[PDB]
């Protein structure tokens, strides 16, 4: 949370400070699913800040590899945060449209299947990844239909507060 | 038959095929099985293993 918090005030260094000895004190209580957590939340900050992902201990591809076989229950909604990270570092990575499709494919199977409503955060998410990634494509016809559901002012935690004001104003 | 060569002139990519190929639900008796799609008319133009 005070990660989060620095991460809130562009600190970003300060908050990577704060990060690594959180690692320490997972491990010394020894306990399995808090490592998922301390785990998610990772790549949750490099998606926001990509230009850090060589300075943590692990590299955003080990999560993907270790999260896809996690296991096969009591992660719910693990596979659906494990999948949109690669769908991400799949269009930055420039790979093959079939590949980013499929991988994208995944992770909306994945996301609806479960209750989408209450799982706020992901659905929006979703929606602006497909938005971003049928925008890349040139299809802006597919695009109107996702971009009705995607929120405004909604905006993400442990981004800032005035982000969804700024990002209005680019506009 | 058709003889589609790639031509540099031709920048008309496709993209369906990128897209996953869609799949049928079908019902059986025991339960609702999940079968790739085919087309209706695709078992008698569909590309011969011969």
């Amino acid at each position: 949370s005070l990660a989060t918090f620095h991460s809130s005030f562009n600190e970003c260094d300060a908050a990577i400070n704060s990060f690594e000895e959180a690692t320490r004190i997972a491990r010394e209580n020894k306990d399995m699913e808090t490592l998922n957590l301390i785990m998610i939340w990772i790549i949750n900050f490099i998606e926001v800040h990509p230009e850090y992902a060589n300075r943590f201990y692990i590299t955003v591809e080990q999560i993907i590899k270790y999260l896809k076989n996690s296991s096969d229950v009591e992660d719910a909604n693990i596979f659906s945060n494990a999948y949109k990270f690669e769908t991400l570092l799949s269009m930055v990575k420039e790979s093959k449209t079939a590949e980013v499709s499929s991988s994208l494919l995944k992770f909306m199977a994945i996301t609806l299947q479960n209750v989408p409503s209450q799982n706020f955060d992901l659905f929006q998410s979703l929606v602006s990844y497909e938005v971003k990634f049928w925008k890349e494509l040139g299809y802006e016809s597919i695009s109107d239909v996702y971009e009705k559901f995607l929120s405004k002012t909604s905006s993400s935690s442990l981004r800032n507060y005035d982000s969804s004001i700024i990002n209005q104003d680019i506009k | 038959p058709l003889r589609y060569e790639p031509n540099n002139r031709d920048f008309a990519c496709n993209i369906i095929d990128d897209l996953p190929k869609l799949i049928r639900f079908v019902k059986d008796s025991k339960r609702i099985n999940i079968v790739p799609y085919t087309q209706p008319n695709s078992l008698w133009r569909g590309p011969d293993e011969d």
